């Protein structure tokens, strides 16, 4: 199947309290595997997946240097952006950076992306052609010109098509036993009477990986039962995910309702009744 | 400036069984800015030494975090999550329901 | 691994 190597960088300025807080995390598919947090005297990039301890000290030293330098660059960018918008020093502001490379089912480079946001809104985008930028306003147009002056699109294209692709291949091989292992959901249905005439049927999906999943309550010919309550897919805390879907049914008709669960770890979709 | 209030889910890692070791989770997601206060409560009292995951965000730039601790569910103990954020006029308390 | 040099804005 398809796979992705993704990083998320966040820098938040702390007025009157020193350098901005900087936190970055790396993901392979739906699995976090590294983290960097500058809230320390000697901040380090550290593993967040057990299979990354196969990486030696040189890897960790290099990633620590890269992340420390990114934080300093982001402190500069926050100051630059504060001047672009003529904003006071008394206000807290946020700069975010996300980038990633995605492989197709053939294992070849399919798409790369890179984007910046300021105070929770799109700021500057590296287009999927990997050769041009798009600015959201006049401030970001100056940032676009800087990127043009430095051939930044060419530099980021090289990272996304070469460095990113190569290391995604390495990570997938080192963590194959978990990254390439589809974990099917464990499913069951719970029943909670609301009154003498109504009841809640809750269809559970527990302990699955990856996070992509579909839950539907079927009521005879209606595949998506009216007023089905879906919760956002949520992490269990152990690397797997959870989700449930609930419906209120007339008491005594629970047998007319069927829950469908579709997940890539299931050879066929599963149906359940209370 | 884009601000988003956090969505809140309080739940256990495994199906709750009284007297059995488990993990109480509080998942805050879809919020901006990243600064947030999350507390886990046992019978209205704050639980000490609660850990949380590394700050990450989604495609729309909104952040998400998982707060978690070890707990022992019982019949009478009342667990809840208390969330405070710049978008909230007052702190929000969401009780733990073992059926949700 | 992550980029060595992050873009300037």
């Amino acid at each position: 199947g398809s796979h992705s190597l993704k990083y998320f960088h966040t820098s938040v300025s702390r007025p009157g309290r020193g350098e901005p807080r900087f936190i970055s995390v790396g993901y392979v598919d739906d699995t976090q595997f590294v983290r960097f947090d500058n809230d320390a005297a000697s901040p380090r990039m550290v593993p967040r997946a057990p299979w990354m301890e196969q990486e030696g000290s040189e890897y960790w030293d290099r990633e620590t240097r890269s992340a420390r330098d990114t934080a300093q660059i982001f402190r500069v960018n926050l100051r630059t952006l504060r001047g672009y918008y003529n904003q006071s020093e008394a206000g807290s502001h946020t700069l975010q950076w996300m980038h990633g490379c995605e492989l197709g089912p053939d294992g070849r480079f399919l798409r790369g992306y890179e984007q910046f946001a300021y105070d929770g809104k799109d700021y500057l985008t590296l287009n999927e052609d990997l050769r041009s930028w798009t600015a959201v306003d006049t401030a970001a147009q100056i940032s676009e010109q800087k990127s043009n002056d430095a051939s930044e699109a060419e530099h980021q294209r090289a990272y996304l098509e070469d460095t990113c692709v190569e290391w995604l291949h390495k990570y997938l091989e080192k963590g194959k036993e978990t990254l390439l292992h589809l974990e099917p959901p464990k499913t069951h249905v719970t029943h909670h009477p609301i009154s003498d005439h109504e009841a809640t049927l809750r269809c559970w999906a527990l302990g699955f990986y990856p996070a992509e999943i579909t839950l539907t309550w079927q009521q005879d010919g209606e595949g998506h039962t009216q007023d089905t309550e879906l919760v956002e897919t949520r992490p269990a805390g152990d690397g797997t995910f959870q989700k449930w879907a609930a419906v209120v049914v007339p008491s005594g008709e629970e047998q007319r309702y069927t829950c469908h669960v579709q997940h890539e770890g299931l050879p066929e979709p599963v149906t359940l009744r209370w | 400036m884009i601000q988003r209030t956090p969505k809140i889910q309080v739940y256990s890692r495994h199906p709750a069984e009284n007297g059995k070791s488990n993990f109480l989770n509080c998942y805050v997601s879809g919020f901006h800015p990243s600064d947030i206060e999350v507390d886990l409560l046992k019978n209205g009292e704050r639980i000490e030494k609660v850990e949380h995951s590394d700050l990450s965000f989604s495609k729309d730039w909104s952040f998400y975090l998982l707060y978690y601790t070890e707990f022992t569910p019982t019949e009478k103990d009342e667990y809840a999550c208390r969330v405070n954020h710049v978008t909230l006029s007052q702190p929000k308390i969401v009780k733990w329901d073992r059926d949700m | 691994r992550q980029p060595a040099k992050a873009p300037l804005l």
